[PDB]
């Protein structure tokens, strides 16, 4: 997502959670701290939508 | 010319994490706890020390008669 752009993805800020040790319970803990990043973007992306065609 | 975004103003509501509340922590327990267990035994040592006082009374009638 941030090493390559998609479709304007570049203009919003987020942090990519990371784990400690390679077991499962640190692949779970991404998927909580990765649901608490999204609500940042949906909250950041309701303010910017410019009028225009589709 | 009817489109979505309002004029100005919003939240946000945060994403943050807190839900830590206690709750008698840190040796406050082990303090009340061992305090109840004792008042348990002190409530014994008396009932059980009274019930024996009746026990002898019961074996008394038996020996009273039975000649």
């Amino acid at each position: 997502r941030k090493t390559q752009p998609y479709d304007v993805y570049d203009q919003v800020e987020f942090d990519v959670p990371i784990g400690s040790r390679g077991d499962c319970y640190d692949r779970y803990l991404c998927r909580v701290e990765e649901m608490r990043q999204s609500i940042r973007i949906i909250s950041q992306c309701l303010n910017k939508m410019p009028p225009g065609e589709i | 010319k009817q489109d979505m975004p309002p004029v100005g103003g919003y939240g946000p509501i945060d994403y943050k994490r807190n839900l830590p509340r206690r709750g008698l922590s840190g040796y406050s327990m082990f303090a009340v706890g061992i305090g109840a267990l004792l008042f348990g035994y002190w409530s014994m040592m008396k009932w059980n020390r009274e019930r024996r006082r009746l026990q002898i009374e019961d074996f008394e009638a038996r020996i009273a008669l039975m000649p």
